[PDB]
């Protein structure tokens, strides 16, 4: 009846799947907190590689599909 | 009590009286037909006489079959196994209910 | 689809002779007694041959094309079944015609002769017609 | 919202639940709701042309390209190619009426169709489907109450079948019959009465058999009391009429008998080769003195015969018919008044039935000959023989003529009749209406909206029959509520009155009953249904 | 809402309905092509068809009758399928009116359309159409004239039947042969319907004109080797017994013995059995003997060293049609010669037909049975020649049955709708304006009777209807010169029957398709 | 079951009283088997192949309990845990073998 | 309908797993010039992608002609450059 | 082929008019059996005038009505200008046969054929009361090799089926008899079996058997035969090895595997009544004949010629032969036209000019 070409997402489906988006950002990066935290090794899929422990370089390297995860990372 | 689904009347069923308020009912597992008396079963006969002889015994077999459950005294003949048209007009004749196929349960 | 060499490749053991003409095929089934052979072609209509004199008793129209015939081995001529439709039809060849039908490729008649099967791509009594 | 959840975790490992999920749907929560009644409203739209006298017909076609015009609106909802499952619990609903009542089976769908329109903004305005269906259960009740407390007894006798015409009648109007309108009337009524338990008990539909045959006209639709049969007398040299005929039943082919079982006759001699063929000549000689013996004037086998019991018969004087099916040598066994033979042997006088007339009938052009066996003395057993113009007018007096037998066994269980043209559901509604005023504030807009969804059937009538719908129906409200009269319909053939007692219009109690109860319940079990989940 | 035009898909893959106008429109349509089709071979001036088959066969087959031409077409249009189905059950109940009924239906199909257009509900027009058939049923009734007293008159109305429905026909260059030989033919059959007791035999070659109805019965079937090839004053003995290695009808008989010299007695004591059977067949005194199976070796040389012709495989029609021509018993036993009737006739011999051998039954008994042989220059002509003759014979079969006559050339057309037209000037509404378009249709069929023959056939149309309503009953089509005539006197007459089945069936057919507002198709299986 | 030949298996019948008492003596012979089992106090009774309607409806007459085992380990284990002897013909038991 | 919260072609891979790859990786680095070292060592042929052949038992030439996708082998060609241009020695001891 | 029939049947002709034409020389060949082109011809040329017929404005009714009646009109005048014959002229008959044989490849043997065919048509029909000739009467035997000079027309019996017998070509003064069942071991119409019991019943089965072939062909050498001629079998072999055996060491030709349809066409030529049980063979049943022999076509197969018969009824046979097979075809259906065009003589004894002159005749 929309007659809307795409998707339509509504309710708690689209509110778990921001909260799911938001949660996996944090768990990428929260291995890599205070002192006994632990640097990460990223491969830019052309042999270049990035050793970092610093949150927006990590959230800056990686891409991102889920807008709501592109909030967190440019926060 | 119990009730179940009519199964497969034969030809000559529609004559059989469908109300009886004293019945007495025949639980049988028993093939009424005229058929072969077993499947391994082989007849030999070389003259004309003991080939009517056993055509009229299989028809004696099958009357006696009906005879017994008759005078039984019971009007309601149910049976696991199929009743062929004769039994089933044989039973009309007599103001007797029958019905074949009756499942398990 | 089964068809035999054409030599027979054999030293005259008596049953080498085959007519086989082949005049008319899909359904070809030798009878109960040899000296009939019935045979069905895409025309829908099937035809009953002698094979010692050898030409056509009679054939058989009722039907579109007929596929499966099946015979109740009785004289050969008491019925034959055809099930090419979708019309189970039954045939009396002592009169000719379709003596009971029923509107519903592998058609087996039963062993007993109260019933037949009916596969395509069931046990129908035939003394109920169901 | 669609397809389901698609998550894959959130560490980025696989998140597979059920096989295939990337490959099924869902629909969760109202949205459902309102495709389900949206399903609902469309074949309920679709079947409302289609009701009352000025309906229309549909003209169905299959898969294999045959064509059948019907107004039966089970038979339309069958013969639908579906996908949707409401639409398929629409035809299940259909044909759960026809097979309880046999008529009303397009009032049903509109019923339900009316009822989840209503139901569609009753949701939008926040109540939950479960209170909409628990008013509508109530309203139903209510609605049941009423109709049994404005319906009118009928008498069943057979001294008197003007009320059973008038029904029959008034079922048929609607179908392409009504131009024999009179005379399909009185031959269903003839016809379920002739064959039926007296004691107000069931009536056999297996007695009543109707067959049709192209050629004639409609009007030469005619009742026989006896058997028509789709054969003929087997040697084509017998009398092809027999008068005060001596019916003699066997279900044995007049053939040398045969054991079951496996058996071999051995010929050892020429001897034996000559007392083979005395014996197969003696024992058709025999069979056929037998038969003779009776005094039967005419013999109906079912298993066919050979040359020589043809000839013999021929000669004796006796016609006979050959390959007659188990269900039409039960007919001719019980309308004949004759028993049922298995071997000549047992043939006796006292097993022979009697017919008045047995007759070969002939159909113009078309060297089709068919049996015709009727003037018993009491048949228990009726024939409906149907010619027309073409087969599909055929095929729509037979369900026609069948929705007629049905109702006239629905008088004959029960005899409270019901008169139609909407003044039952204009009644209904009414006293819906009054109901839900007295009811609490929270059930009366569900009772309401079931009042509403009962007047769509005097508006569809209306539009049928070109009257303004609203205006004819609150005209008839309002005079129904100023006169006490719960029998002012919609006058749909503008006959000059409302009144349908006048009119004649009367329908089955039964059937308006199992139709409001059959749509509540489907209604209220779409309303349940809340998930879709289609591959 | 539609039940297609909505956001929610109800329906499977390739399932689709069609609303009020959109079933009208496709139903008119395929109803207006049929009945446009199946024209133009309407009258005595009509033309034929050429009907190629698409199949492998690739049979061909030129035909002027209508239901021939509706029956060989792949139809796809629900409504023609409808016409198609009523032409078909007009010719199974009687032989002509075939093309008549359809071009009717699809008249009052097209009346129905403008009327639609007109803003005229769909039941009020059937109302009007109901009640304009029980009028100009009525009115045909009163007008049918009945000749079945008069044995010379009810002749002469038979010649002017086949006449007229041999009139539109291919027959048409030798209507006063094939006339005369149609009713003989039917008068051979002494009141009894059996179509199938005349036999046409279509034998190529020679002209149309060579066709002719033998005086007594031919047969195609063989003579035995050693048999007689002439017999004057048979005596026909016809039988349906097997005559051909009969064996006992004992099924699990069998010879089971322990040396080759029993073997060799009874298969003489099975050809003793023959030769009792032949001798008791014999016993009747008969010279000819027809058998409805095969004849092996061993009764065929029995036979001729008897001196006895032994026809054999008669089929059931061909033993049922020489007891029609003889007079003969079909038996299956002879124990009893005394209770057995012998056909006779006065010679059998053997004649040739083009380049085939036929046994000629020559000054039969009873002779109620025809054989019609039939000669054309091709194979369609002899099959265009064997359906018109059918048509002809079905008619003066039921003109016999039922000798009520009305007159043709459009003048029980134009009767009827004269009536018609009366009823509807007392009728008040759209009712009215209905009953003037059936009038109209009954009135456009000899329209397109005129057109067919280039004539001009509105002042045609325009002088019937005037004479109609002054008073002339009798007045019609006279296509011999293309003016109006008397039918009485000029002889153009046709059953009653016929006519009245066409009026109820075009009309019954017309009002069938007309209540359809729907079209709902199911997904095919292709 | 009643016991068949392992060869072959083929009723020849040559008279109509055979054919009429044929059935007859094989239930009552099936009657006799099963009322001798009865007679020694066996009121149940496991067999590790199918069991027959005639058998069935003896056993029920005289009020046997019947198991049926198909795997012949259940089998041999219910022969240790009861005590009892697989018997491998359908004789009744002697006191030791029950 | 891929809805996903990084791209299609990230690969994420963490525990005990990493660090037994870098340190088996950083091992397997070792292995290859480890028979290279005091002077008894071997030459080793290297063959150029552009077709040239470098025959050496220098440890940085030798890790330096060979391409790895394992990123601590690139870490470990990288501290071998680094051993070459900050002394000039000292690159398989590294 | 140079046959209008033959022609148009070979080639599939699409077009329903073609397909029409076809039909007419189908049924010309049936009525007539020559003129099959020039019919086709004059329908041709008739629809020609048609087309400017119809496109001068003319309905085609009255095209038909006209043609009709130019057709009566044509036929009264070729019935006026035709002459009566004699079958009796045989110069008549002759004159009609090479006409009917010039327009054939068969041209330069028309000298030997039209006799030929003459003979071949007044040999199996009666002059004096015949009004048909049936010309299955007249068989045709195809065989390669030669020359068409070497055609022969046979007065007797030719016989496809080679001699079972080895040794035996030749019979004199022959006795021929036409058999319709088989020598071989009996074999009821019913299901039969042989039961042994004992080891004296094997033997005694094969020594009964073999005095019941002996008995059988004993039974036929008593008659007088000499050549037995024995009809095709199935189901059963209609001559035993032992047969075989027991018939040579007697002296007489056999020769098995006679097809059903041709028992009618050899009773009619050698007077032979067939026999189907032996109980009904006789002397007087059998066939008389001067000669039987069977002879070879110059190493191109083999041929069993009957050659002078006590009742020659009405029957000759004509053998073709010819270098290819497309040659032999070509003469057999010439051969034919010709029987055909004698066959037309026979039915209507009326004769007429050729080379065109009736067509123009009519035409003015
Ligand atoms: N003569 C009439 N006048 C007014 N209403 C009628 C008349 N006949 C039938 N009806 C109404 O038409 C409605 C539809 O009936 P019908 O179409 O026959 O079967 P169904 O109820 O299955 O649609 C009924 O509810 C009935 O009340
Ligand atoms: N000689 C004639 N003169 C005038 N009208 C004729 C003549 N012959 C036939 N007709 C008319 O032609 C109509 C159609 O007849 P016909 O084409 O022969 O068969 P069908 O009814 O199958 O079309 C008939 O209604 C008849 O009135
Ligand atoms: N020698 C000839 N001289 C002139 N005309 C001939 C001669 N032979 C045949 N014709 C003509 O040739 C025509 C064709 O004859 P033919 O080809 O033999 O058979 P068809 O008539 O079937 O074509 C005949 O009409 C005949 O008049
Ligand atoms: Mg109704
Ligand atoms: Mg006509
Ligand atoms: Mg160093
Ligand atoms: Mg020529």
């Amino acid at each position: 009846p929309l007659s809307v070409f795409g998707d339509r997402s509504t309710g708690e489906t689209i509110r778990s799947q921001n909260v799911m988006a938001a949660a996996s950002i944090a768990n990428i990066v929260k291995s890599s907190l205070g002192p006994v935290g632990l640097d990460k090794m990223l491969v830019d899929d052309i042999g270049d590689v990035t050793i970092t422990n610093d949150g927006a370089t990590i959230l800056k390297l990686l891409e991102v599909e889920h807008p709501a995860a592109k909030v967190l990372c440019e926060l | 009590g119990v009730a179940f689904k009519k199964t497969f009347s034969y030809a000559g069923f529609e004559m059989q009286p469908k109300k009886y308020h004293n019945p007495k009912i025949a639980l049988l597992n028993v093939e009424l037909e005229l058929k072969a008396e077993k499947d391994n079963a082989e007849i030999r006969v070389h003259t004309v006489e003991d080939y009517q002889a056993i055509v009229d015994a299989e028809w004696n077999i099958l009357y006696d079959k009906l005879e017994k459950i008759h005078h039984s005294g019971a009007k309601v003949v149910l049976s696991k196994l199929p009743i062929g048209d004769v039994a089933t007009q044989y039973f009309a004749d007599r103001d007797m209910f029958c019905a074949g196929r009756v499942p398990e349960e | 689809c089964s068809v035999y060499p054409l030599t027979f490749d054999k030293n005259e053991n008596m049953a080498a002779k085959k007519k086989s003409v082949a005049m008319h095929l899909s359904a070809c089934s030798f009878t109960n007694s040899d000296m009939q052979i019935l045979t069905a072609s895409g025309d829908g209509t099937c035809a009953l041959w002698d094979v010692e004199s050898g030409q056509l008793l009679q054939s058989f129209h009722g039907h579109a094309d007929v596929l499966c015939l099946d015979l109740a081995p009785s004289e050969t001529g008491n019925t034959f079944v055809s099930g090419g439709d979708k019309k189970a039809m039954v045939w009396d060849m002592r009169s000719g015609q379709c003596v009971q039908a029923f509107e519903t490729n592998s058609v087996r008649y039963y062993p007993s002769g109260d019933a037949f099967a009916s596969g395509s791509d069931r046990l129908y009594d035939l003394r109920a017609d169901r | 919202a669609s397809m389901g959840t698609l998550a894959f975790d959130e560490y980025g490992r696989p998140f597979l639940i059920i096989k295939d999920q990337d490959r099924k749907s869902r629909l969760m929560g109202l949205e459902a709701l309102k495709s389900h009644i949206m399903a609902a409203k469309a074949v309920a739209n679709t079947m409302r042309t289609s009701l009352g006298p000025n309906g229309l017909d549909k003209m169905m076609v299959d898969k294999d390209g045959d064509v059948t015009v019907t107004n039966d609106g089970a038979t339309i909802l069958s013969m639908m190619d579906v996908d949707h499952q409401i639409a398929k619990l629409m035809v299940e609903l259909s044909k759960s009426q026809d097979d309880e009542i046999g008529d009303g089976t397009t009032g049903v769908v509109v019923l339900a169709g009316a009822l989840l329109e209503e139901a569609e903004q009753l949701l939008d305005r926040g109540i939950h489907p479960i209170r909409i269906a628990d008013g509508y259960e109530q309203a139903a009740r209510v609605a049941i109450e009423h109709l049994d407390k404005i319906s009118d007894s009928v008498l069943v006798d057979i001294k008197d079948t003007e009320p059973l015409i008038q029904t029959a009648k008034t079922t048929l109007g609607s179908k392409v019959v009504n131009s024999c309108h009179r005379q399909m009337a009185e031959i269903a009524v003839n016809a379920v009465l002739t064959v039926a338990d007296m004691e107000r008990r069931d009536v056999d539909f297996e007695l009543i058999k109707v067959e049709g045959k192209v050629g004639g006209r409609l009007e030469d639709t005619k009742l026989i009391k006896g058997v028509i049969v789709d054969k003929d007398f087997s040697h084509p040299q017998m009398p092809k009429k027999v008068e005060d005929a001596k019916i003699a039943i066997l279900t044995c082919p007049f053939e040398p008998p045969k054991p079951k079982t496996k058996h071999k006759l051995d010929v050892t001699s020429v001897e034996d080769y000559k007392a083979l063929q005395k014996y197969e000549k003696e024992k058709f000689e025999e069979m056929i003195q037998q038969i003779k013996e009776t005094g039967a004037n005419l013999a109906i086998c079912q298993w066919g015969f050979d040359d020589e019991a043809n000839h013999l018969l021929l000669q004796n004087n006796l016609p006979a018919v050959r390959w007659v099916g188990g269900p039409e040598i039960e007919l001719i066994a019980i309308a004949t008044g004759g028993r049922i033979v298995p071997r000549f042997s047992e043939l006796t006088a006292e097993k022979l039935g009697f017919a008045g007339l047995v007759q070969e009938i002939s159909f113009g052009t078309t060297k089709d000959k068919m049996l015709v066996i009727e003037q018993c003395k009491n048949s228990r057993a009726v024939t409906i023989f149907i010619r027309g113009g073409n087969k599909m007018i055929i095929e729509e007096a037979k369900r026609s003529l069948h929705d007629a037998l049905c109702v006239i066994r629905n008088l004959i269980r029960d005899n409270r009749v019901v008169y139609g043209g909407g003044a039952a559901e204009i009644s209904c509604a009414l006293a819906v209406s009054q109901e839900a005023d007295k009811c609490p504030t929270l059930e009366q807009y569900a009772m309401r909206a079931f009042a509403d969804a009962l007047e769509v059937i005097p508006m569809a009538l209306s539009e049928n029959s070109g009257m303004n719908p609203i205006q004819t129906m609150t005209e008839v409200r309002a005079r129904q509520v100023k006169e006490m009269n719960p029998a002012l319909g919609i006058d749909c053939l503008h006959k000059g009155t409302n009144d349908m007692k006048q009119q004649h219009v009367i329908e089955t109690l039964i059937g308006k009953k199992q139709q409001i109860s059959l749509a509540t319940q489907m209604v209220r079990m779409i309303l349940k249904i809340d998930d879709i989940r289609k591959p | 809402a539609s039940l297609s035009l909505a956001p929610v898909n109800i329906f499977k893959a390739g399932a689709d309905e069609e609303r009020a106008e959109t079933a009208r429109l496709t139903s008119f349509i395929g109803a207006i092509a049929i009945g446009d089709l199946v024209k133009s071979t309407l009258g005595p001036k009509g033309m034929d068809k050429i009907l190629l088959s698409s199949g492998r066969d690739a049979s061909l087959m030129v035909t002027n009758d209508g239901a021939t031409i509706l029956k060989n077409i792949g139809v796809d249009n629900p409504a023609a399928k409808v016409l198609v189905d009523m032409s078909r059950v007009q010719d199974d109940e009687v032989g002509d009116g075939t093309t008549s009924v359809t071009v009717l239906a699809a008249e009052l199909l097209r009346e129905a359309e403008s009327l639609i257009a007109k803003k005229i509900h769909p039941q009020t027009i059937i109302a009007g159409w109901r009640e304009a058939t029980k009028a100009a049923r009525e009115a045909l009734l009163s007008s049918a004239v009945d000749h079945g007293s008069d044995e010379v008159k009810f002749r002469q109305d038979l010649m002017n039947i086949a006449g007229t429905t041999l009139s539109s026909k291919l027959l048409t260059h030798h209507k006063d042969h094939f006339t005369k030989l149609a009713v003989e033919a039917v008068l051979r059959l002494k009141g009894s319907g059996n179509l199938e007791a005349i036999h046409i035999i279509k034998k190529l070659g020679g002209s149309l004109a060579d066709s002719y109805l033998d005086e007594g019965f031919l047969l195609d079937k063989k003579i035995g080797v050693n048999q007689p090839k002439r017999i004057e004053n048979a005596k026909i003995l016809i039988a349906n017994t097997g005559m051909d290695t009969d064996k006992i009808k004992i099924f699990g008989s069998r010879v089971r013995v322990d040396s080759t010299a029993k073997v060799a007695e009874i298969e003489h004591a099975e050809k003793e059995k023959m030769k009792e059977k032949v001798e008791r067949i014999l016993k009747h005194g008969i010279n000819c003997f027809i058998n409805r199976q095969l004849i092996y070796n061993y009764p065929e040389q029995l036979f001729g060293a008897a001196g006895v012709m032994a026809i054999e495989h008669a089929d059931f029609a061909g033993v049922e049609r020489l007891a029609l021509v003889t007079g003969g018993e079909i038996a299956s036993t002879f124990d009893h010669p005394e209770l057995v009737k012998l056909g006779s006739c006065k010679l059998i011999e053997e004649v040739m037909i083009g380049e085939d051998k036929l046994i000629h039954f020559s000054g039969v008994a009873l002779g109620e049975a025809c054989t019609i042989v039939l000669r054309g220059a091709t194979q369609q002509i002899l099959d265009e020649a064997e359906r018109s003759l059918h048509d002809a014979l079905c008619v003066l079969a039921q003109t016999v049955k039922d000798s009520r006559t009305v007159y043709g050339g459009g003048c029980s057309e134009m009767l009827m709708a004269h009536a018609v037209t009366q009823l509807a000037n007392r009728t008040p509404g759209k009712e009215a304006v209905a009953m003037e378009s059936y009038a109209k249709a009954l009135r456009m069929l000899p329209t397109i009777i005129a057109d067919n023959a280039g004539y001009d056939s509105a002042d045609l149309v325009a002088q019937l209807r005037a004479a109609h309503s002054e008073g002339n009953t009798t007045a019609g089509l006279d296509m011999r010169e293309g003016t109006i005539g008397d039918m009485a006197i000029l002889g153009i007459t046709e059953s009653f029957q016929v006519k009245r089945q066409v009026l109820l069936s075009a009309a019954e057919a017309a009002e069938v398709i007309l209540r359809v507002d729907n079209i709902i198709k199911a997904a095919p299986r292709k | 079951d009643g016991m068949i030949t392992e060869t072959k298996g083929t009723v020849l019948i040559k008279t109509a009283e055979e054919l009429m008492n044929f059935s007859k003596g094989e239930e009552n012979l099936m009657d006799a088997q099963v009322k001798a089992i009865a007679d020694t106090g066996a009121n149940v009774v496991v067999t590790g192949g199918k069991v027959a309607d005639m058998a069935l409806h003896y056993a029920n007459k005289y009020n046997i309990m019947l198991v049926r085992l198909n795997s012949k380990w259940d089998l041999r284990r219910l022969c240790k845990t009861v005590g009892a002897t697989a018997l491998p013909r359908l004789t009744p038991p002697v006191l030791e073998e029950m | 309908r891929p809805v996903l919260v990084l791209s299609q072609n990230t690969k994420r891979e963490s525990g005990r797993k990493v660090q037994s790859g870098n340190i088996n990786a950083a091992k397997t680095i070792a292995d290859i010039i480890r028979t290279c070292l005091g002077p008894k060592s071997m030459m080793k042929m290297l063959l150029d992608p552009m077709g040239g052949i470098v025959m050496t038992n220098d440890g940085n030439a030798i890790l330096r002609e060979i391409q790895v996708q394992h990123p601590a082998a690139k870490s470990m060609i990288e501290i071998s450059r680094t051993q070459d241009e900050e002394v000039g020695d000292g690159t398989t001891s590294v | 082929t140079n046959d209008g029939a033959t022609i148009l049947k070979q080639m599939q002709v699409l077009h329903p008019a073609a397909r029409m034409l076809v039909e007419l020389s189908k049924a010309q060949d049936i009525e007539a059996g020559d003129g099959t082109t020039s019919v086709v011809i004059i329908a041709g040329s008739l629809l020609d005038s048609c087309t400017k017929l119809l496109q001068k404005g003319i309905h085609p009714t009255i095209i038909s009505e006209s043609f009709q009646k130019a057709l009566e009109k044509g036929i009264e005048i070729l019935t006026d200008m035709s002459r009566p014959v004699e079958l009796s002229d045989r110069e008549t008959l002759l004159n009609s046969a090479t006409t009917s044989l010039n327009s054939k490849v068969v041209s330069q043997y028309s000298s030997l054929l039209s006799p030929m065919s003459v003979n071949a048509v007044m040999k199996v029909i009666d002059p004096a009361t015949a009004t048909s000739v049936d010309l299955r009467d007249i068989k045709i035997v195809k065989k390669l090799g030669g020359t068409i000079d070497d055609c022969e027309l046979v007065e007797g019996l030719v016989l496809t089926q080679k001699v079972s017998n080895s040794g035996i070509t030749r019979v004199e003064k022959a006795k021929i008899g036409l058999i319709q069942f088989c020598l071989s071991a009996p074999k009821t119409d019913m299901d039969n079996q042989i039961v042994v019991s004992d080891y004296a019943q094997m033997d005694r089965v094969l020594r009964e058997e073999r005095a019941y072939i002996l008995n059988l062909v004993k039974q036929i050498k008593k008659t007088g035969c000499n050549v037995l001629l024995i009809q095709k079998s199935i189901l059963r072999d209609a001559l035993s090895d032992l047969a075989l055996h027991f018939l040579n060491k007697m002296k007489i030709m056999v020769i098995k595997d006679i097809e059903r349809e041709d028992i009618e066409f050899i009773c009619k030529t050698i007077g032979t009544k067939p026999v189907a049980h032996i109980d009904q063979f006789t002397a007087d049943m059998l066939g008389s004949a001067e000669l039987a022999e069977e002879v070879n076509l110059n190493g191109s197969g083999k041929l069993l010629k009957i050659t002078g018969c006590a009742s020659p009824g009405k029957t000759v046979t004509i053998v073709v032969r010819g270098s290819n097979k497309l040659v032999i075809e070509e003469a057999e259906r010439s051969i034919h036209d010709a029987l055909c065009v004698i066959r037309c003589l026979v039915k209507k004894r009326a004769l007429i000019a050729g080379g065109g002159a009736p067509e123009i005749e009519l035409a003015l």
